Formats: C-alpha cells, structure tokens, sequence
RNA sequence: AACGAUAAAAGAAGUGAGAAUCUUCUUCGCCGUAAGGACAAGGGUUCCUGGGGAAGGGUCGUCCGCCCAGGGAAAGUCGGGACCUAAGGUGAGGCCGAACGGCGCAGCCGAUGGACAGCAGGUCAAGAUUCCUGCACCGAUCAUGUGGAGUGAUGGAGGGACGCAUUACGCUAUCCAAUGCCAAGCUAUGGCUAUGCUGGUUGGUACGCUCAAGGGCGAUCGGGUCAGAAAAUCUACCGGUCUGCCUCAGACGUAUCGGGAGCCGAAGUUGGAAACGCGACGGUGCCAAGAAAAGCUUCUAAACGUUGAAACAUGAUUGCCCGUACCGCAAACCGACACAGGUGUCCGAGUGUCAAUGCACUAAGGCGCGCGAGAGAACCCUCGUUAAGGAACUUUGCAAUCUCACCCCGUAACUUCGGAAGAAGGGGUCCCCACGCUGCGUGGGGCGCAGUGAAUAGGCCCAGGCGACUGUUUACCAAAAUCACAGCACUCUGCCAACACGAACAGUGGACGUAUAGGGUGUGACGCCUGCCCGGUGCCGGAA
RNA sequence: CCCCCGGGGGCGGAGGACCGAACCGGUGCCUGCUGAAACAGUCUCGGAUGAGUUGUGUUUAGGAGUGAAAAGCU
C-alpha cells in the first residue's frame, strides 16, 4: 500500500542540505495525490505532516547507441514535519 | 424635423438623419430584452443565401407584443416612446394595470401617458387591439392578424395603413399598403391608425457605410463579375443581352407567384 | 512574410486527433487503413 | 564566387599541445518606445554544475543553444479544473433520408468573456504572489459560549448587465529642482577648499474624537386581481405618506516589520510636474442603439423542526488535480539554415525641442551582428562637394536637388459659401542686460559667413482628360479611368412571401423582417435634363 | 445653447475632417536576380476614429466555397 507508493529519497546536493531543515525529499510515483502521499509518509516513518509541496518532472530524453530515447517520468515531493523531525536519522 | 449638415466633410452635406427628441432616453425594459442579438450572417449551413448581409452594428431584440389579444379588457398607460433598431418603425413601452409590462408598435400621433384598451367590445380610440369585426368602415388601421391568434403580418413598417373597406359574412376587405386588396376573417385583431415614425422615409444615408452600420455589405453588379461567376458576364466593355438574375431567369416582369388556395382569399384585384 | 505553418496545440489536436477520426467513418477508416500499414504514428496524438 | 547588413575595435593579463576568435582587466564604438524588461502562443531540457572537442559552428575554437553525466522545476490565495454561460459543437425523446447519413427542443460541452480568498521582503550554482521570515484573508468540519428559534429550494423577483466621442474635480505610480537632510573621501591640471563634486533621500501592515476631492441612496403604510404557474412577508402597477446618511481613493500622524547608500546600518525635507491607472458604475453630447448564465440579494412551495435554530465570537482541524525550469520581436517559435523576412499583449527613465511613444544624445540594461589581415588599380554599389551654364538630358525633370519646423504679416480665379489654403508671397528665430506681464513681450547692447546654427519636419503655380468624393482590387510584372459608393430607376414579392442551400411533405437563411420591408437588374454625389422607332426577340395581358 | 442687430462675439467639441508615430499598405527609383529573402531592403509614398486594425475560439470547399469582382483566393 503506503510502501509502495514511495519511490526513493531525491539524493541531490540541495535536497540534503533541506535535511538539516526537518525538510525531506522523495520521488513517488506520479499518478498518487498529496492527501494519499502524506498519510503514506506519516505511515510510514510515525511523523506529523504540517506542510506538502509536490512537482510533475519529465523524463529526460537521452539517447544511447544511436537509437534516439525516451523520458522515463517522475514527480518529486517534498514535506515538512513538525517539531517532531527525526525521520529514520539516515541523512547522509 | 430630420437633421441636416453643412458641408464641413465632402459628405455630410446630403447625409440626414431622424429627429429622436419624442423617444424617450432609456435602457429597454430588462425583461423583455431576450438579448438574442446572434446576426446571422446570410449564412445557413455556412453557405450563403441571402447575399450581400455584412456584419454592421450589434443589436439587441426587443420582445415585442403582436397577437395583443391574452389582456383583454385591462387598461395600459403608455410610459415610454423608444427607439428599436431592429423595426425601424418606433415602439411603445406600456404598463398594464396588475402592473405588466409589454411592448407594442407605437401608431403614429400617440403621446406618453395615454390610455390603451384592448378586447372585443373596445373602443376605437388610437392603439386599441379591436378585431376587424367591430372596426368602423373606412377607419385606417395596423398590425393585422391574418389568422386570429399568431397574427400581426401585415401593416407593421413605417406610416403603413390598412383601409378597411367593405364587410361579409366573416370577412372583411381591407387595402394593403402593396396596394392589394384582400380578405381577412373578423376576429382577427388590428390597431388603430397608422404607423409612427411615418417618414422614415426621407432619411438619406449620406455616404458609403452609412449602410454598414445598418450591416448591409456593397452589393455587386453583374456586370462587373465574368461569365464564371454570374451570366451577365464580361466582354471587353459593357453591355446587357438577355437580362436575367443570379441563377437564371426574368427579374423586370415576370410573375413569380405560385398556383394555390388563398388566391381565392385575395380576390380582389391586385398590384403588387 | 507569414508562412503556411502556424502551430497551435488545440487546432492540432482538435482536427486530425484520435478523437476527431472516430467521429465518422471515413476517418476511422483513416485508422484501420493506416493499422494496417503497421505505421505507429497512426494519428497526431503519437 | 562567397563566408549572410559599413554598429568599429585596441592593448595588457590568463588558460592550453595549440589562441585574431575562450576567460579576465582597462578603454573605445552601437541600440536605448530598443537591438532594455515582463507575459501569451509555440519549442521541449535548450536551464545550472562538472567534464569533452568527432561531427554541428560558414574560419578557428581551449568556447557554444553542439556531446556525456549529475542536479534544478514546490501554490488553499497567481492561470486552468472540481463554478457559469457565447458563436460553434453535441444532443435520449422528436423530424427526415437507397445505405453510410442529414436536421433538431430541453439538457450538455465549449474562454477569446463572467465569478473568486495575500501582501511585503529574503534567498540555491539553477525555483518563487509556490520555499523561508513577518503579518493577513477565504471556504469547509468540529468543539466551547452568546443566541436560546426558523431555516428558507432544480421555482418567482431584483442584480449581475455591458456603446462610441469628449470632459470637470482630486489623487498615486512616477519624474524634476534645490545652499533641505544623510554618507564617503578628494582635491592638483590655471581656479574652486565648499554655497564644490558623487551617491542615497521610503515599501507593507495596524490603530487615528486628524485633513480630504469624488462617488452611491430616496423611504415606508396600503389597494387591486386581471401580472411574475400557484405561492409569497420579495418584485411590478397604482394610489397615502417626511439638504440628510454611507464610502473611502489618497494624504497626514503614531507604532511596527522591512528595505536602504555604504563602512552592521545614516537620512528620510521643502517646492514643482503627472498618467490610458485609482476615486467611479462621475458629467455632457451623439446614433449606428451597444451578450448570456452562474455566483450574489430577496420570497414562499415541499420537508424538517419549534428546551441541543439562522447568525456571531474564539480555538482547533482541513486545504485535491494540472501548469510553473529556459527561450519567448528570436539563434531556442514559423521561415530546409545559428536566415536582413514574420509573430498577439504589458512596462519602456533623463536632457534639449510648442506637444509627443517624434528627432538627437544618453541612464539602467543589452550588444560590436562567429573569417581575418593588408592594398588603396579598372569597374560596380551607397554617399560628399563641385567652376561657367541650368532641362540644352530624355519616351518622361525618371532620378537627385530646391522647399522644410514654430511665430507674425499677406493671400487669386472659382465655389455646392464648408472650401480652394500651409494658395501664392514677405518677415522673425541666437547670447547678455534692464523694464512690464502668469515663459512671453517692449527696449538697449553683444558675437558669427550663418542663430528651428547639428537631427527630425511641404517645392510651388497655370491649364486639360477620367472618375464626384473617403474607400476596394490582380498574395508574386497592372492601384488605375477597374470595383464599390450615397443618390436614382425598372421589375418581383400577401408571408408556410419572392429568392437561395438542400438526399427531404426534414430543417434553415431571408427574418424572430412584412410592402416607408425583402430579392433581382442597371445606372452611379450634385445641377440642367433623359428624344424618335413595338417590325423582330423578351415580358404582361387578351384567349373568336 | 448664451449675448448684440441671416450676420459678429461667447461657448461647445462634430467629423468615412487635416498633419503625423506606432499599426495597416505597397507609390516611384535603385539594389537584389546560383538573393540576407521561392516577392524582400534602403530611400520615397498612401490610410492613419473608421467601409479602421488585431488576438483567441469557431463555421463555409472542388462544379464546390469565398470574392467592394482580378477567373482573384481556397
Ligand atoms: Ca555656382
Ligand atoms: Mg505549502
Ligand atoms: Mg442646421
Ligand atoms: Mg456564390
Ligand atoms: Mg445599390
Ligand atoms: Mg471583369
Ligand atoms: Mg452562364
Ligand atoms: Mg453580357
Ligand atoms: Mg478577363
Ligand atoms: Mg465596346
Ligand atoms: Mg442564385
Ligand atoms: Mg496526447
Ligand atoms: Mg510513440
Ligand atoms: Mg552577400
Ligand atoms: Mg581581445
Ligand atoms: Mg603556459
Ligand atoms: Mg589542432
Ligand atoms: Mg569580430
Ligand atoms: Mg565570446
Ligand atoms: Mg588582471
Ligand atoms: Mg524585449
Ligand atoms: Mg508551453
Ligand atoms: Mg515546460
Ligand atoms: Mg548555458
Ligand atoms: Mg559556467
Ligand atoms: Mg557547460
Ligand atoms: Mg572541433
Ligand atoms: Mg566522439
Ligand atoms: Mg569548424
Ligand atoms: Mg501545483
Ligand atoms: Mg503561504
Ligand atoms: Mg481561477
Ligand atoms: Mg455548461
Ligand atoms: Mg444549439
Ligand atoms: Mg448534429
Ligand atoms: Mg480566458
Ligand atoms: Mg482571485
Ligand atoms: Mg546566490
Ligand atoms: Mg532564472
Ligand atoms: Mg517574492
Ligand atoms: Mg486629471
Ligand atoms: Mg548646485
Ligand atoms: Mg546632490
Ligand atoms: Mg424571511
Ligand atoms: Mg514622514
Ligand atoms: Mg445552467
Ligand atoms: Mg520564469
Ligand atoms: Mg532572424
Ligand atoms: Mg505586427
Ligand atoms: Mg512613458
Ligand atoms: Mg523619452
Ligand atoms: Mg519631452
Ligand atoms: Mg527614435
Ligand atoms: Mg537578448
Ligand atoms: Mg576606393
Ligand atoms: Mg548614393
Ligand atoms: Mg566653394
Ligand atoms: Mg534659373
Ligand atoms: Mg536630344
Ligand atoms: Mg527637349
Ligand atoms: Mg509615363
Ligand atoms: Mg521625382
Ligand atoms: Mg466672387
Ligand atoms: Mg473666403
Ligand atoms: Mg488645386
Ligand atoms: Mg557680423
Ligand atoms: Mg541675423
Ligand atoms: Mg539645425
Ligand atoms: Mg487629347
Ligand atoms: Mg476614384
Ligand atoms: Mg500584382
Ligand atoms: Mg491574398
Ligand atoms: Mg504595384
Ligand atoms: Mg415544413
Ligand atoms: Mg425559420
Ligand atoms: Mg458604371
Ligand atoms: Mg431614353
Ligand atoms: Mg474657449
Ligand atoms: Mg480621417
Ligand atoms: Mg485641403
Ligand atoms: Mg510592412
Ligand atoms: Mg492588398
Ligand atoms: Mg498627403
Ligand atoms: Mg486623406
Ligand atoms: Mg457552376
Ligand atoms: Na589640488
């Protein structure tokens, strides 16, 4: 259900400087909403969620061997905890 | 009175326009406006048929009373004379005692505030809605039914009469302002006088687009066209040799009447 | 000097789209015809 | 041959195998109602970072909008959807039709329109009414309390609800001056010692017995059934009935959160100008007479209650979907191109010049147009001046001069009494001082070949043909005497009109028009006018 | 509309009115003619509150549409 809506931690440069701020970053899958998507974070890792912000992103369209590519598509979303903002402490 | 210009434009010096201080200066009744501009533009299935309809000036349609014969026996008083740019023939605002409101055709020589009456015993006072049965011989009339109830064909244009002529066993002869005459059945409804605004007439356009704004587009000559496009087609200069229309045929002097009832209706002689 | 092809995403679509072949016949055998030749750009919706 | 606008470029320094071309510094020249900035369409990672150097780049290339990889794109309040309707498209029933199909009421879809709650700042390498900080607003659910009862519809009413030109008052954005304030330092060249120079000189919110143009509004008791389907305590009609209330644009003060030149934080004055924006749905005039629907306000119908109401106060909780990077008058959109073309809207400062989005120079900002270097032949293109002459050139004064802006004086035939007319012509134009008036005027003086000192800115007149006139045409050899045009005329057409689209006893257009109207034809403002021939053909009647 | 007796003055602000930018257009010459461009450039010129220009959305088509009319555009 909640698992498997959750894709994997946006590992960038600025999404781990947003750690320090109780900010966490995630990709998920695209067609799931923001209701859904934060009682599925909450689920998950026991947290209150007091702020969702979320972004279609397209695939970018590299090319490999000289066959001309495709997107691949994802939708990043970023959430704000409360004062409680441990998350799994894996920050790194 | 119609307004005239001096000369201060190449134009302006023979162009004229109507005298507008008997209307009175308000917005149309908000309920009866219906909108309804929507001009169609001689088009029907997006092809042309009434050739030559350009775009002009937007319009609103006054919903206006013709059949006049659900209120019988109520009195009106006439508010407001206003203008209309769809007739072109002025209309009338009037309120009903039990307070409805109605637009009616406005006759010649009526003035704000007078009374209206309308029903079959009624009498024949100026804007009434009185049936042909009850008219005095000779009285001139408007606004005429042709069948009683969904009636108000004929008369309805600017200074149009009907004359009233003899009476029959239901019938009533009357002189159409064609010239006609003709019979119509005595319970069809008509109204006293003759229509206002009675010289539109000698309005003169003036210039070119003058017409525009009336929404009427510059109508092509024949002539002028080729012999693709219509029959009076070129030729190095000008001439005729024929005279025919569009599509076909005589157009000076070729009667275009069809063979059917209700010729024996207008059996009395007719130009037209 | 305005040229034959000027782009809109709606007028595209709204003509020559998926949609707008099934409305009738012939389109829809614009369709089939066209599934046949095996092509894959089939309409203008890719 | 060309290397894609004649808007130039120079030196130093750096990186590198390699440099006219990449980076930096300092100058120079070019745009500046743009060649600056913000959006919409459209494009689709072109964005930022780190690398690269095949090909793409009109040369090179260490560079790039090219290639590789990694990141970047955040919304209850902005734009769209979960709201509404326009043309148009659909469309159960219904109307038609060899088939496929064609029409069509309600209803539905459909933004280019209506409705609707946030502003100020900060800032990643790359996002901002989205994230952060400060402080608001909007709907919904619940709880505490006041209230302690009426809520009040797929239906009615009001209302939303609308033109064009012009224009009174007040104001802000915003711009200018200064011996106002504040900050920083220096000065040389001959002088100034600051009264010089340079720079900055307030945004949002909350509260005011503060100043304030402007703008909105009449208001109840009752009668009638025949009006709004019935209802109705709401509307409409009709009769009785007596300046004042509301609103703040914006300014001012106090406070507070910001920002602020600068070396953490200074000042925040006086005078002037001023919008198409705001007050606003103001005023006036005009004819060609200027959308609809929901939201919104008001009424009962039904139903539910009338000792757990509508409504209000605080607190809590809640806030979906899509778009958002970058290009976006162009190297990223359309033109096969990194193309002298084309592309809707908004903002677009200063000085001078009646005005101005004009012209010149310039701010901020952005560029020198992705071959260079020399030579200074013929010829070719875009320009400067030209002796004496002045159209002798030529098909033609074609081309190119001339004239040019504002103020003053002065202006003909002819005329539809408006006009011709900027007729033609002649004069003024700068600087100082004094004097009068509201930048002018009167005078006196001064310099130059010359004072709209440079840029923008009519050559004129006489006489004909044609068309009256503004306008319209052959996208790409014809702009005209062609077309149309107001005005005129013939004829047709009685209303399911004539006529026209149509497979159709369908449906539409004419037209929600009705003979002072509609169709067809030909003439073509205005003035004086429009003659002879009905045998032939056409047409209307007669019909032995 | 207001004064002096159709005239003059006050005022008002009409217009297919005038000059002129944007904008719309294409007058004449030159250039360009394996173009910067499959119709353009510089100069010059016409309209510039109207029969005006323009954006979205949509309707009309092959003997057919549309056409301020060239057999023009589709
Ligand atoms: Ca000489
Ligand atoms: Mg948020
Ligand atoms: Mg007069
Ligand atoms: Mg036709
Ligand atoms: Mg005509
Ligand atoms: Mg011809
Ligand atoms: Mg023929
Ligand atoms: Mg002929
Ligand atoms: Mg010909
Ligand atoms: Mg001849
Ligand atoms: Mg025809
Ligand atoms: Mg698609
Ligand atoms: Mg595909
Ligand atoms: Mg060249
Ligand atoms: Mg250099
Ligand atoms: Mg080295
Ligand atoms: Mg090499
Ligand atoms: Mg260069
Ligand atoms: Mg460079
Ligand atoms: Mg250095
Ligand atoms: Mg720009
Ligand atoms: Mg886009
Ligand atoms: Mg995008
Ligand atoms: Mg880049
Ligand atoms: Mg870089
Ligand atoms: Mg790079
Ligand atoms: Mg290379
Ligand atoms: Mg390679
Ligand atoms: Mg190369
Ligand atoms: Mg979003
Ligand atoms: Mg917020
Ligand atoms: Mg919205
Ligand atoms: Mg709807
Ligand atoms: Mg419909
Ligand atoms: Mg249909
Ligand atoms: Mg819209
Ligand atoms: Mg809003
Ligand atoms: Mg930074
Ligand atoms: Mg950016
Ligand atoms: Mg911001
Ligand atoms: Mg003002
Ligand atoms: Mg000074
Ligand atoms: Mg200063
Ligand atoms: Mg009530
Ligand atoms: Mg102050
Ligand atoms: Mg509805
Ligand atoms: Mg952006
Ligand atoms: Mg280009
Ligand atoms: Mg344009
Ligand atoms: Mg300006
Ligand atoms: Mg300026
Ligand atoms: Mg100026
Ligand atoms: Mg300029
Ligand atoms: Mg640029
Ligand atoms: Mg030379
Ligand atoms: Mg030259
Ligand atoms: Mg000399
Ligand atoms: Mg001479
Ligand atoms: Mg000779
Ligand atoms: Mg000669
Ligand atoms: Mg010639
Ligand atoms: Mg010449
Ligand atoms: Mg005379
Ligand atoms: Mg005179
Ligand atoms: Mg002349
Ligand atoms: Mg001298
Ligand atoms: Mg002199
Ligand atoms: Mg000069
Ligand atoms: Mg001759
Ligand atoms: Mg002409
Ligand atoms: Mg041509
Ligand atoms: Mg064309
Ligand atoms: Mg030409
Ligand atoms: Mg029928
Ligand atoms: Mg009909
Ligand atoms: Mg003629
Ligand atoms: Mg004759
Ligand atoms: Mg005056
Ligand atoms: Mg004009
Ligand atoms: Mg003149
Ligand atoms: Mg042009
Ligand atoms: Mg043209
Ligand atoms: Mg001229
Ligand atoms: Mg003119
Ligand atoms: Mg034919
Ligand atoms: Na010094």
């Amino acid at each position: 259900s909640h698992y498997d809506i959750l894709q994997a931690p946006v590992i960038s440069e600025k999404a781990y400087s947003a750690m320090e701020r109780g900010v966490y970053s995630f990709w998920v899958s695209p067609k799931a909403t923001k209701t859904e998507i934060k009682d599925a974070i909450q689920q998950a890792f026991g947290v209150r969620v007091i702020g969702i912000s979320t972004m279609n992103v397209p695939g970018k369209r590299k090319r490999v061997g000289r066959f001309i590519g495709q997107r691949n598509d994802r939708k990043k979303a970023i959430v704000r905890l409360a004062e409680g903002q441990s998350i799994e402490a894996l920050a790194g | 009175a119609v307004k005239k210009y001096r000369p201060y434009t190449p134009s302006r010096r023979q162009m004229t326009t109507a005298d507008f201080s008997g209307l009175t200066k308000k917005r149309p009744e908000k309920a009866l406006t219906e909108a309804l501009p929507k001009t169609g533009g001689r088009n029907n299935r997006g092809r042309i048929t009434s050739r030559f309809i350009g775009g002009g000036h937007k319009r609103l349609y006054r919903i206006i009373d013709f059949k006049r014969r659900d209120k019988s026996g109520v009195n009106a008083k006439v508010a407001a004379i206003e203008y209309d740019p769809n007739r072109s023939a002025r209309i009338a605002l009037l309120h009903y005692a039990d307070g409805e409101k109605r637009y009616i055709l406005a006759p010649e020589g009526l003035t704000v505030g007078a009374t209206v009456n309308a029903g079959p015993e009624a009498e024949p006072k100026l804007g009434n809605a009185l049936p042909l049965r009850f008219v005095p011989v000779g009285a001139v009339v408007h606004a005429l039914e042709l069948v009683p109830g969904k009636g108000a064909q004929l008369a309805r244009s600017a200074g149009t009469s009907v004359q009233v002529q003899g009476k029959e066993s239901d019938y009533v002869i009357v002189r159409l302002p064609s010239g006609e005459l003709r019979r119509v059945h005595s319970e069809c409804y008509a109204t006293i006088g003759a229509v206002g605004n009675a010289e539109h007439k000698n309005i003169v356009l003036g210039k070119a687009g003058r017409s525009r704004w009336l929404g009427r587009k510059p109508h092509q000559r024949g002539s002028a066209m080729n012999p693709v496009d219509h029959p009076h087609g070129g030729g190095e200069g000008r001439t005729g040799a024929g005279r025919v229309p569009v599509t076909p045929w005589g157009k000076p002097t070729k009667g275009l009447k069809t063979r059917r009832k209700r010729k024996t209706s207008d059996r009395f002689i007719v130009t037209r | 000097m305005k040229r034959t092809y000027q782009p809109n995403n709606r007028k595209r679509a709204k003509t020559h789209g998926f949609r707008a072949r099934m409305k009738t016949k012939s389109g829809r055998n614009i369709l089939a015809r066209r599934r046949a030749k095996g092509r894959h750009q089939l309409t203008v919706s890719d």
